[PDB]
RNA sequence: CCCCGAAACCCCCGGGCUACACGCGCGCUACAAUGGGCGGGACAAUGGGAUCCGACCCCGAAAGGGGAAGGGAAUCCCCUAAACCCGCCCCCAGUUCGGAUCGCGGGCUGCAACUCGCCCGCGUGAAGCUGGAAUCCCUAGUACCCGCGUGUCAUCAUCGCGCGG
């Protein structure tokens, strides 16, 4: 950054980035509070070394799971906005110092804005972005029947995390938006749980379409 | 002239680490870690040490070669070697033990390399394959 | 004051307000490299905006155009350097550069060579090969 | 303080402005002209690049030794767009840097070793650990963690 | 946001289900609400542990499978 | 009226080898610099008898390569493109090129319809 | 005293195992002072051809290999010593070579 | 086995296999800000080298040119990679995106560069603003992204085999 302090910020109480606490943060949706990691982690980063198991991402970090679903080039195979996305080369995957700034300037953002720890802000969104129903189809005894069903918190996670970056992507692309801008709207916006976030409003469907199917 | 040498490896990256009485100065490659410019890197660098905390470090110096592959490889060596370092030239298994917890790397090392590539549009990778 | 939304350089060749050099690449002959050559021996900023830009100024580059070599451009970086008539190295502007290129192309023809007649069957002359990837 | 002590980009420029100032450091009549490289597209846009080229090579020079304009050439050359075509490093010209290189040989910071290229003299790194010691005061006011080296 | 769910701790797993897999049949123990341990029986979208919280916008569906 | 590079067509010919290379391209000059083949240099002499006694034929060769001089000019030579001798009637605007621009292997292309 | 260098190699642990031991207890039996064979990196030389004439079918490869181990020993030069080294018997995979540093 | 057998054998010159109204496969570059340019700052590994690598010096705007230490290979060289970071311009548009095409000139290889090579500089400034139906690859240091080496090689790498980030 265009400060110096920005530029060689130095951490000194192992807040989350050397900015942020989280003993004050608190998760009231109670299937996702053990799956939520709120450690005193200095550095996000993991090297991967979660995913050879089955609930490393439960022993993971939440901001590292923001910054790896901001490592996202888009969406390959499938529409958000109705658009294939489709960066190539100027995407962000494999460039995690990149996603790690998207979501500090982010945070950064929304704690200018917001007077709230921008942490807490995120679980809030997660929670009321993260569905509780869907839908599938299932067999009984040889005829398909599209039964609605509960979702597990992990994947109520992976949802949440997914659609947040989705639509912070959409908002970004081909226009005058930053991405990190689009991420901090996004956020608070499905925090406040307000339609015009994408997260809010696929889960809101995918929920409807469920109470539908039962 | 009490001096300890430790060492650090992640993925072609060695680090060598040298520890001394001094004042809290850490060097990796006559560079302080306070500039060190990617703060990613910065703070992977940093994290044995704000976790072992001023105290011992403001007494400690330090010293880092490394000579490998990429910055963040580098990075991770060093952060090995110092933690490595420290643990020896304190004696405290309450600090091996918080960072062992934190962080079990950080004291053994990632055995992780690279998969060696196989044929099929061989430049990418062992997996990756031409498109049928 | 001393504002002008639009400005004509090198006749009426019509210029916006955006940065000087920039402004330039709108002539046809004239890239950024060029442009930023011309500005530098003529002592204009290039990231000046055209609207300030004053009568002599736009003289003074029209001048250096007309004869570029002589004010200190080198002559490795002209449009038309060792021309086929006058061994002078120089560079052409839009109405005298298609003129060029025109002539030169039927001079090729005239001959009846393979650039002519490659040229006037409207088809690729550099090396390639046409068979996959030139379908118009 | 020194070199190592600070960082690069910073004691580049102020290096630079400093060079402003030594008589030996005049740009030669194709500088406003040519590029850096057949590895880059577009002419410097700025009209002091040469001394910012030639405090960078300084600097280099001071943090290794015995080394020459292949080496450099290397260093500040990079990728380039060939087209359609994939992308591929090239090397710098050369010209730049033999005439920066001279013209520190003319102001008395390099000397030039028989073999083994060039070499800063004490006179090269008293200017450069001068520049540094002062920028790092400057940004002393800031981190003090930073005053400790 | 969280309208009237009610929690449904998982105590056992059961067979898996799905015309793709993904989808496993478990057995639950709700929480909090009126029924205050009644287990039921639900089919729930993807992975799972014993210990696990889902929480259910209804409590009478009660599928059953083997 | 003709001019190559401000140097008229008998000036051409009063000078040496040397210096209408430099006034030639890069590639032509390359070509001469690195000196002439023997199947080039009969194929020259041949022009400068036609020029003078009269080399009782036309000339023919099989040379493609051969760049264009102000000797060979006035002067008809029949180039091989592969099946046949074609003749090149040589004006003063084919000064630095090779004969096989103006002899051609592969006639142009009427297509049919797919099939 | 000089010293000399003897870089052997072979394609053979074995024999160069051998040669070294040869060596050590001929040095031994004198007293010669011995620097240790030294092992240098061993040259893979690799060859990945095509295993198909045919050039139909899938594509597959042998990555044929040839392995050049590599030692050198520092012993002081005494023509005893260099007479005896000489009438080592060097088996027939393996080179030698005795430079002298002096 | 049949045939050619003084031609269907051998060698040389030239052309062709590089032609192009079109259909298809695999890929490269893009359609920009999850960026482009300029200047600065960083960090690799694998492999290879005798008429071969060539530091280092000088000349040149570049490509490149002259001389040349050392190196038959853990000694020397190829070899200070790119993606990344910092600052400054551009601020959502067929643009400071994109680089098809073409003109002029300058070079390297080679016996020969037109047909038909590769490189550099100035100039030009093509479609393309995310892509239907349908379809491919992939489970961890993997995929994606980034560049490098080598084989082919007189000169030619959007390829193959490999290397690391
Ligand atoms: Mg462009
Ligand atoms: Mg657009
Ligand atoms: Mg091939």
């Amino acid at each position: 950054a265009k400060a110096l302090t920005e530029r060689f910020y130095q951490p000194k109480e192992l807040k989350v980035m050397g900015r942020w606490s989280v003993e004050d943060v608190t998760v009231n949706d109670p299937s996702l509070r053990p799956y939520i990691n709120l450690e005193a982690r200095l550095l996000p980063h993991s090297h991967g070394r979660h995913a050879k198991k089955a609930f490393g991402k439960a022993n993971v970090h939440i901001v590292e799971r923001l910054i790896n679903k901001v490592m996202r080039s888009g969406a390959s195979s499938h529409k958000a906005g109705g658009h294939f996305m489709r960066r190539e080369h100027r995407s962000l995957m494999s460039k995690k110092m990149k996603a790690y700034e998207v979501v500090k300037e982010a945070f950064m953002i929304i704690e200018r804005r917001t007077k709230q720890n921008p942490i807490q802000v995120l679980v809030r969104a997660i929670e009321n972005s993260a569905p509780r129903e869907d839908t599938t189809t299932i067999a009984f005894g040889g005829i398909r029947y599209h039964m609605a069903v509960d979702v597990s918190p992990l994947r109520r996670l992976d949802i949440a995390l997914k659609n947040i970056a989705l639509g912070a992507s959409a908002k970004c692309y081909r226009n005058k938006t930053s991405y990190a801008q689009a991420l901090a709207e996004e956020i608070i916006a499905a925090a406040n749980a307000d339609p015009k976030s994408f997260a809010y409003s696929r889960k809101e469907e995918i929920e409807r379409i469920a109470q539908s199917s039962r | 002239m009490k001096v300890i040498q430790t060492a650090g490896k992640r993925k072609t990256a060695i680090a060598r680490a040298t520890i001394r009485e001094g004042k809290g100065r850490v060097r990796i490659n006559h560079r302080p870690v306070e500039i060190i410019e990617p703060e990613i890197a910065r703070f992977t660098i940093m994290e044995p040490l704000v976790l072992a905390g001023e105290e011992i470090v403001k007494g400690v110096d330090i010293d880092v070669k490394v000579e490998g592959g990429g910055f963040m490889g580098q990075a991770e060596a060093a952060r090995v070697a110092i933690a490595r370092a420290l643990v020896e030239w304190t004696n405290d298994m309450n600090l091996k033990e918080k960072f062992m917890k934190y962080d079990r790397t950080m004291l053994v090392g990632d055995s992780r390399r690279t998969e060696p590539h196989k044929p099929n549009r061989s430049t990418k990778g062992p997996r990756a394959k031409r498109q049928k | 004051d001393e504002f002008r939304h639009i400005v004509r350089i090198a006749g009426v060749d019509l210029n916006g307000n955006k940065q000087l050099r920039w402004a330039l690449t709108g002539i046809r002959g004239i890239g950024i490299n060029f442009a930023t050559m011309v500005l530098r021996v003529a002592g204009i900023d290039p990231y000046m905006k055209t609207g300030y830009l004053t009568n002599e100024q736009i003289k003074k580059i029209e001048e250096i155009l007309e004869d570029p070599v002589a004010h200190g451009i080198p002559a490795w970086a002209v449009n038309r350097p060792k021309d086929y008539e006058t061994g002078k190295d120089m560079h052409l502007i839009t109405a005298k550069l298609v003129m060029a290129w025109r002539e030169d192309v039927n001079r090729l023809r005239r001959v009846r060579a393979y650039r002519g007649i490659r040229h006037e069957l409207g088809l690729p002359l550099r090396g390639q090969r046409t068979r996959s990837n030139f379908r118009h | 303080a020194t070199v190592y002590d600070v960082p690069g980009d910073l004691l580049v420029e102020r290096t630079a402005k400093a060079l402003k100032e030594v008589e030996a450091i005049k740009p030669p009549e194709w500088a406003p002209f040519v590029k850096t490289g057949r590895h880059k597209e577009r002419i410097p846009e700025q009209e002091d690049w040469w001394y910012y080229r030639v405090a960078s090579i300084f600097r280099k020079i001071y943090i290794d030794g015995p080394v020459g304009i292949e080496r450099l050439r290397t260093w500040y050359g990079g990728r380039k767009n060939r087209g359609h075509a994939p992308e591929h490093f090239y090397k710098a010209g050369g010209s730049i840097i033999r005439k920066a290189l001279q013209q520190l040989e003319a102001a008395g910071f390099v000397q030039k070793v028989p073999g083994e290229g060039r070499i800063v003299t004490p006179q090269g790194q008293s200017f450069l650990d001068r520049i540094a010691t002062e920028l790092k005061k400057e940004l002393e006011e800031q981190l003090p963690e930073l005053k400790k080296y | 946001m969280s309208d009237e769910g009610y929690p449904a701790e998982v105590i056992e797993i059961v067979a898996r289900t799905g015309v793709t897999g993904g989808v496993t049949q478990v057995k639950v123990r709700i929480l909090e609400g009126r029924d205050k341990g009644r287990v039921i029986r639900r089919n729930v979208k993807g992975p799972v542990r014993v210990g696990d919280i889902v929480i259910l916008r209804e409590t009478e569906r009660e599928a059953r499978e083997i | 009226e003709f001019k190559y590079r401000g140097y008229t067509f008998e000036e051409l010919l009063n000078m040496s080898l040397e210096d209408f290379a430099k006034l030639l391209p890069s590639r032509q000059r390359r070509s001469l610099k690195r000196g002439l083949s023997p199947e080039q240099k009969k194929l020259l002499r041949k022009i400068r008898l036609a020029r003078k006694g009269k080399y009782k034929k036309p000339i023919r060769t099989h040379s493609r390569d051969m760049v264009i001089l102000p000797e060979m000019v006035g002067i008809t030579i029949h180039v091989y493109n592969g099946k046949e001798f074609v003749p090149v009637e040589i004006k003063e605007e084919m000064i630095g090129h090779y004969l096989g621009e103006f002899a051609l292997t592969r006639k142009v292309v009427q297509h049919g319809s797919p099939g | 005293m000089q010293k000399a260098r003897i870089k052997l190699a072979s394609t053979d642990i074995k024999a160069l195992n051998e040669v070294t031991d040869q060596i050590r207890q001929i040095a031994e039996r004198t007293g010669v002072r011995m620097s240790g064979p030294i092992p240098l990196p061993t040259k893979r030389i690799r060859i990945t051809t095509r295993k198909s004439p045919d050039g139909e079918g899938t594509a597959t490869f042998d990555k044929f290999e040839l392995r050049v181990h590599k030692r050198l020993v520092d012993i002081e030069a005494d023509e005893r010593a260099m007479r005896q080294i000489m009438r080592i018997r060097v088996p027939e995979d393996v080179t030698i070579e005795i430079e002298l540093i002096s």
